[PDB]
């Protein structure tokens, strides 16, 4: 018994190696459950949900606050700016795999699986901008 | 707790004064360099850079305490003198409105007599904004004789402190054991100083209030004012002015406290006669604070065995995220004279700011709210004082990790964690600063773009309704309904800045329900931006002062060092004292924006005039309902319209505030000489002048050298602040006199 | 009156437990409990 | 002299250099009963009468003729004795004073000699301690209505 | 407790005790013929408030403050060391000091004979002598 087990194991058994607010022991498992870095899957699916999450809310800001927000046409300004930025952002994200070229044997996190998740990101972003598009139409 | 005195340690001799630099053998044998001339004064107050014997360091700082204390007493004893020899306080005592304040006269030498401002009362001079007349009126002082007696009584107390700081030293000297009695120290500071101080002044404004309250507020001449001793020598006079004095400390023992309700009340708000807070509420206030401090002054171990102690109090506080928490903090504060100074400078610095806010919010002195120059000056005065003090708190909280922190002696796992996950603290504050910057000032860029672009500012009006009157509006409404409901014993709010539509006017507006709007959310977040950046850089200098990732051997170099060299791409300005040097600058920007906000928003919506045909007409009538949202309005309607009151004064008596205004930019831009150039070029610049000095041998024995790398930056911030305060000092004292 | 003096006396005698047995501290704190309850009583004001 | 287990200390000072009040507390009471005998002594212009004495007939005018020096000198008299009590021994005491600790040693005195004493010494402050209960025992009634003779 | 500080303290006591005695023997001497006699009409014209701000005496006080300066600028160095200034009064006093010591056995320390008592009596008595006659207009309470 040296120092009586590290002053109470640094208070009631902390541990938590990959936890300190980066992702709790529940949240790190929630990240493994989270599709952006999902286990047991490859081509398209690691992405796809990425776009279905990003493009889904990209309609949000420019509908109420964008440079166009005072007439009836303004329901479209939230989507045109979003889709234009979606094309720009898709190019910017796809270019990362072109910059990387060291792990050509590790095709998942480098080039192959990288493009095989951004491919789902393109349809996810555009489609997700179209998914939240038809959600506020029946109430208007 | 024991009388341990080391009588006679240092003799009384002029021998040390004969040697320039006796405090250090390194600053005595080699005065062959110009740099030594500046090192003699730079280290003159760095007492921990001489001897390490704490029994002598404690016997060199308590000496400086009594020395500074004597300087302050010499300073205060003159204020009562200037308000008697040449002033207008008695005439202002009879006529307070038409007679402007003044307590400084000039002489006919070079035509400077134009500064004699026509204030009235048969005396000309220079207007004052120190609040001396309000304090003296709130003290019951009427005759000039009461000024001279207080001044002559101040000379005695000023001399006794010099003969005290020269007593416990060249004559006496307590041991080192007398300083670890921090337990016995807080029992005499919270009870002897705070306690008896809040009680002694409380017992004064109970018997001196009626020469101000039940006399000077009725309409009696200053000659008809009775004497303060005539009220005490005859208890029935106090009994008639207050029908509670007939008892004379009889229900005080009977616990029939309600019979003392003629002086002890809790009204709230302001008085519609004087112009400030109630003269009876402050007496009861200080009585309430005095008893609380008489209780709070008994908390630590003396020599009877009862009570807590800073030791086991901190040895008991734990916490999950803290680990070995709070323990060792006793050894932190009881060993380093420095260590107490940062927590003092931090608390007292924020205290000066908080009391500055409490000044304008609820004016405690009579005839203070209407006196706009004094009010505006005093707020920003304590504002900048606390700015310097909090940065000094960072300046020394950076000293601690370098000068008095050890990995074996003093230990708190809390402070350990502040240095173990140290890269996380500043990372959080960094992202917070950037989020509060790219938006608060980003929205400034946004709105200034919307106006020059066209119809975008028009569609911003709905967003101008947002944020503003959305938050903090309900807080004011809570305070509107706080009396009666959550304050049954209060017939008024905390201040009339809370009570809506309730305006108190004494020919000039005293307070207003400060209706937030338009851009208060903007400037408050400019504040929070400049506050988080200031806290970031200073806290960075605090916890990165010991362990640094770039250079691991950081403790060897020091605190006020230049850098390391051109290696590692470039190690430049990495000292914690430089985080304070730049910390002074972000504090400078913070306090500058806060004084701008306070000052201008006042006359925008608060300060104004009143007529019977209408209601309220401000000096500048509701301008920052739009001119605050953009950066342009801060120099289109703010920094531009102010030149009509600072420059258009040469034909009057306000010409000095224009000369100091235009001359403060000189010394500020003079700081741009040191904050931009380097010692290398300037050192190549001397040797040419020294060549001309070697041509005629007129070269001094003291070899001409450039300023130190650190001393140049210390002088640079000195001028950036002096030249960066005297301009707004001349500006705050420019318009407020013309529009007073 | 007598009820108030005995009120202070009972407020100082209700302070005689284990944590109060230390002489002068039990008396001073007694007034804190005594006068305080009286100030809480205050000729029965309450609400 | 009857007690058992409880904690409680009669007299005693932790630093035990408290002679400023303790030494004079039986002497301060000597000038207290002086007021009990009081200023009237028989015939001539009597100084004061009845229970009122102290403050009802305290003279209408009294900040000077009630001597400031009279109060001042008390402090001055105290300074001779009371100030000089931490240590502050003076050279005047004694003959052949050099090396005073060596000459005529004192010591504890519990041994054989000086048996059965200091009872007398301790006797006075017993009355002083008696007095504090007894003094204020008459003082509580002074606040009240004080009908007639009281 | 220290040497050089108590030096100026005991000196200032001596340097003013003679001043606090020649002034008493000067203020009493100038008012010996007008002490009583109907209380000199409340000090008569000797009341300081009645004086015309010392019109004729101001230029005289300046001359006095000048000469008195060098008088004390002789007292400052004459105290320094024993020789010259203090040494000649030194052996002068030693002539009565020898007889006084003979009357007082081994030495009879003269400072205990009356250097401190006279020095402090003059100061305290002159401090009270300046308040009873010059620092009270309305008595209110009878002064005894
Ligand atoms: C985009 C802003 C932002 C960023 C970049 C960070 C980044 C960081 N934080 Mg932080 N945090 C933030 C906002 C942010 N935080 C806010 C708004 C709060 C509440 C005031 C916190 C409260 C917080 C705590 C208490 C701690 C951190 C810690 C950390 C560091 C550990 C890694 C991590 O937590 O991953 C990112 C975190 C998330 C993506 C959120 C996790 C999901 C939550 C539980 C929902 C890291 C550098 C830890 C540290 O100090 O490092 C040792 C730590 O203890 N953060
Ligand atoms: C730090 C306190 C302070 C300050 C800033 C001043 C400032 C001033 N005094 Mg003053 N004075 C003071 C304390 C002070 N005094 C005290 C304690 C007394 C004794 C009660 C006097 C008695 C006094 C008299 C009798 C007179 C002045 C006068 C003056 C003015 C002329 C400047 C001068 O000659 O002095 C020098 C100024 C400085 C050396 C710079 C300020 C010093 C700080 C510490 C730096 C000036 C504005 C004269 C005047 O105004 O004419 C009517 C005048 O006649 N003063
Ligand atoms: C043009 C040159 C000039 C000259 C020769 C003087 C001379 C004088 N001034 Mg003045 N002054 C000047 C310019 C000048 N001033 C200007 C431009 C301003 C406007 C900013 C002032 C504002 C001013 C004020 C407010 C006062 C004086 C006062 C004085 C007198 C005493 C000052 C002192 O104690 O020592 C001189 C001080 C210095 C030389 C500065 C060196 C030390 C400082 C504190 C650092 C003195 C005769 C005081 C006075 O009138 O006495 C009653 C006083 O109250 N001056
Ligand atoms: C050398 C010139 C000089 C001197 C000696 C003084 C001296 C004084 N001024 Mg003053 N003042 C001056 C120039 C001067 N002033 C000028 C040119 C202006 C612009 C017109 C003012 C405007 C001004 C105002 C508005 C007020 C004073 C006040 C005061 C008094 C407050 C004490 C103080 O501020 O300490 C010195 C302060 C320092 C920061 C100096 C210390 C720092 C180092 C030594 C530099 C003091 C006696 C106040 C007062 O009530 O008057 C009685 C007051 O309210 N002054
Ligand atoms: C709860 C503490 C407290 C508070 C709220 C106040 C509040 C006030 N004080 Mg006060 N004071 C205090 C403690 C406090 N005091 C103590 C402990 C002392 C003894 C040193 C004094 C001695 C004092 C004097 C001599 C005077 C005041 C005066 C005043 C009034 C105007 C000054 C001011 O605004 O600064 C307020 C200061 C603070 C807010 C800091 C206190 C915070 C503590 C640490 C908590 C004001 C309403 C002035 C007055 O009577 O008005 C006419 C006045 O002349 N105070
Ligand atoms: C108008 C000039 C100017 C501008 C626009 C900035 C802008 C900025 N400064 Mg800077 N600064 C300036 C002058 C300026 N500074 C000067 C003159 C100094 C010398 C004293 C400093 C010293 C300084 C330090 C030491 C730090 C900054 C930091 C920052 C950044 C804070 C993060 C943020 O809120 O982003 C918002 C973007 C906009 C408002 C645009 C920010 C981009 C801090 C930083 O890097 O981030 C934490 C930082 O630590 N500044
Ligand atoms: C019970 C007696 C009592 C009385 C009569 C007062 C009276 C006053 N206080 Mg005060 N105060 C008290 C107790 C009291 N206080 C206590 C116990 C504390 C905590 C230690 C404070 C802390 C305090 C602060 C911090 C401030 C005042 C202030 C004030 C003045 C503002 C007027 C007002 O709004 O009313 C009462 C003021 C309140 C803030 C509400 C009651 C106090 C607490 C918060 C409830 C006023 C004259 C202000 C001031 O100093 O003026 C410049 C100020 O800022 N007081
Ligand atoms: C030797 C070259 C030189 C000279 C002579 C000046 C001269 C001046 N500069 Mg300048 N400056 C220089 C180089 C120079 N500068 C350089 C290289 C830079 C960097 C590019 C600057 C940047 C700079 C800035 C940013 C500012 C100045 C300002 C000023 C003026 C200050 C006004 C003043 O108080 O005067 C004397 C007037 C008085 C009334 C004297 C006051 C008397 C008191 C009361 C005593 C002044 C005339 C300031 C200005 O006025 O803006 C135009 C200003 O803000 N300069
Ligand atoms: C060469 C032109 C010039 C220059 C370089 C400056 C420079 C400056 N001015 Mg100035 N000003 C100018 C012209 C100029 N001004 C003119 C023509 C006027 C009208 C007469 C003003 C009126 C003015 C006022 C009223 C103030 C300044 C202030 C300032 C300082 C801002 C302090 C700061 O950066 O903190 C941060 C500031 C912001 C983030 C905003 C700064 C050094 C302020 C100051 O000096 O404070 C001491 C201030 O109060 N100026
Ligand atoms: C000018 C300058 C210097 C040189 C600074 C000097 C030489 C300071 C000069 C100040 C003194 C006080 C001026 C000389 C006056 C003498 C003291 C003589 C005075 C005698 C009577 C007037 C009292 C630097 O060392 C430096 C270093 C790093 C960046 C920039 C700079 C920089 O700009």
């Amino acid at each position: 018994m040296t120092d009586y087990i590290k002053p109470y194991n640094n208070d009631p058994f902390v541990g938590h190696l990959a936890t300190p607010i980066n992702s709790s022991s529940l949240t790190r498992a929630y990240l493994s459950q989270l599709p952006i870095y999902r286990r047991g899957v490859s081509p398209f699916l690691r992405g796809l949900e990425i776009g279905m999450a990003h493009g889904y809310f990209l309609i949000g800001p420019f509908v109420q606050l964008g440079p166009l927000r005072n007439t009836d046409i303004k329901y479209l300004a939230g989507l045109l700016s979003a889709i234009g930025l979606i094309v720009i952002l898709t190019l910017g994200m796809l270019l990362y795999g072109a910059v990387s070229f060291t792990n050509d044997s590790q095709d998942l996190e480098s080039v192959d699986g990288w493009r095989q998740l951004a491919s789902g990101f393109l349809l996810g972003a555009v489609g997700g901008a179209g998914f939240a598009y038809l959600l506020l139409t029946l109430f208007s | 707790v024991k009388v341990v005195v080391d009588r006679d340690v240092v003799p009384t001799s002029f021998e040390k004064w004969a040697k320039p630099g006796h405090f250090s053998r390194s600053l005595a044998k080699g005065p062959k360099t110009t740099t030594w001339i500046w090192n003699l004064h730079a280290d003159a107050h760095d007492f921990d850079s001489h001897t390490s014997s704490l029994e002598e360091v404690s016997r060199k700082i308590f000496s400086a305490h009594f020395g500074q204390l004597a300087i302050i007493f010499i300073w205060l004893s003159g204020m009562y003198f200037h308000g008697a020899r040449f002033s207008n306080y008695v005439a202002w005592l009879s006529n307070p409105t038409g007679i402007k304040p003044s307590a400084q006269v000039v002489w006919p030498i070079v035509g400077q007599q134009i500064l004699n401002a026509d204030v009235g009362g048969g005396m000309q001079g220079i207007q004052i904004t120190s609040g001396l007349f309000q304090l003296w009126r709130a003290s019951g002082i009427v005759n000039e004789l009461q000024l001279y007696v207080t001044a002559l009584g101040g000379l005695g107390m000023a001399g006794l402190m010099i003969f005290a700081g020269w007593f416990h030293y060249h004559k006496a000297a307590p041991k080192l054991e007398w300083f670890q009695n921090v337990e016995s120290m807080l029992n005499h500071h919270l009870a002897g100083l705070l306690g008896l101080g809040s009680l002694s002044w409380a017992g004064h404004q109970i018997h001196v209030s009626l020469p101000i309250n039940k006399l000077l507020d009725a309409g009696v001449a200053p000659s008809s004012i009775p004497l303060p001793h005539e009220f005490i020598l005859n208890r029935n006079l106090m009994a008639e002015l207050y029908p509670s004095f007939q008892q004379g400390l009889v229900p005080f023992f009977t616990l029939n406290w309600k019979q003392y309700s003629d002086i002890l009340t809790f009204k709230g708000g302001l008085s519609p006669v004087t112009g400030g807070l109630w003269l009876t509420d402050v007496a009861h206030h200080h009585l309430a604070i005095a008893v609380l401090f008489l209780v709070a002054g008994h908390m630590y171990r003396t020599n009877w065995g009862i009570g807590h102690s800073i030791k086991q109090i901190l040895e008991a506080h734990k916490g999950p995220l803290t680990g070995e928490g709070h323990k060792g903090l006793y050894e932190i504060l009881t060993t380093s004279w420095h260590a107490n100074l940062a927590i003092n400078l931090a608390m007292l610095g924020s205290l000066s700011i908080i009391v500055a806010h409490h000044m304008y919010a609820m004016p405690p002195y009579p005839y203070l709210a209407t006196d706009y120059p004094t009010q505006l000056s005093l707020f920003t005065h304590h504002m900048w004082i606390g700015g310097f003090c909090i940065v000094g708190a960072g300046a020394h909280a950076a000293i601690y990790m370098v000068r008095d922190y050890s990995p074996t002696v003093n230990f708190n796992n809390v402070l350990d964690r502040m240095i173990r996950h140290r890269d996380a603290i500043i990372s959080h504050l960094n992202w917070v600063c950037i989020f509060l910057g790219m938006h608060s000032f980003g929205l400034y860029i946004h709105n200034d773009t919307m106006r020059a672009l066209g119809r975008a500012q028009d569609m911003f009006s709905d967003t101008a309704i947002q944020l503003q009157p959305v938050f903090a509006q309900w807080i004011q409404q809570i305070h509107t309904l706080a009396p009666g409901n959550t304050a049954v014993n209060a017939l008024a709010t905390a201040s009339y800045a809370f009570g809506a539509d309730t305006v108190t006017v004494g020919s000039k507006i005293a307070m207003m329900p400060i209706k937030l709007g338009t851009a208060d959310f903007m400037v408050h977040h400019i504040h929070a931006f400049t506050i988080h950046v200031t806290t970031l850089i200073l806290l960075k200098g605090v916890l990165y002062a010991r362990n640094s990732r770039l250079i691991p051997d950081k403790a060897n170099l020091g605190f006020r060092f230049p850098c390391d060299g051109p290696g590692r791409g470039g190690t430049c300005q990495v000292s914690a004292w430089d985080h304070v040097f730049l910390g002074l600058f972000w504090m400078y920007n913070a306090l500058s924006i806060v004084i701008f906000h306070f000052s201008w928003k006042m006359q925008s919506d608060v300060w104004g005039t009143v007529t019977s045909n209408g209601a309220i007409s401000h000096i500048t009538g509701g301008n920052f309902a739009q001119s605050a949202i953009t950066i342009n309005g801060w120099l289109r309607d703010f920094l531009w319209a102010q030149a009509s009151q600072v420059i258009q004064s040469y034909g009057s008596s306000l010409s000095a505030y224009g000369l100091m205004f235009l001359g403060a930019h000189f010394v500020w831009a003079f700081s741009l000489m040191f904050l931009f150039s380097g010692r290398g070029y300037w050192q190549e610049l001397i040797e040419s002048i020294v060549w001309a000095h070697n041509k005629l041998k007129v070269a001094p024995a003291i070899a001409p050298r450039a300023l130190s790398i650190t001393q140049g930056r210390a002088v640079g911030v000195a001028h950036y602040l002096l030249g960066g305060i005297a301009t707004t000092w001349a500006f705050f004292l420019a318009r407020i006199i013309a529009v007073g | 009156m007598i009820s108030n003096l005995v009120g202070v006396a009972v407020g100082r005698y209700a302070l005689g437990r284990s944590d109060l047995t230390q002489l002068i501290a039990s008396m001073c704190f007694g007034h804190i409990i005594g006068v305080g309850i009286v100030l809480g009583l205050s000729n029965m004001g309450v609400i | 002299e009857g007690c058992f287990d409880p904690l409680g200390f009669t007299e005693v000072f932790s630093l035990e250099w408290l002679r400023e009040a303790e030494i004079k507390h039986c002497r301060v009471a000597m000038l207290a009963v002086l007021g009990v005998i009081a200023q009237e002594f028989g015939t001539f212009d009597f100084y004061n009468a009845k229970s009122k004495l102290q403050l009802s007939p305290d003279l209408h005018n009294q900040f000077v003729q009630n001597g400031a020096l009279q109060q001042i000198l008390l402090f001055v008299c105290a300074w001779e004795f009371i100030v000089g009590l931490p240590a502050l021994i003076e050279s005047v005491n004694g003959n052949r004073e050099p090396g005073y600790f060596g000459f005529d040693p004192l010591k504890l005195g519990g041994t054989v000699g000086s048996a059965q004493w200091k009872r007398m010494q301790a006797g006075e402050l017993r009355n002083g301690r008696l007095a504090m209960i007894a003094f204020g025992g008459f003082f509580h009634q002074q606040l009240l209505t004080k009908q007639g003779i009281i």
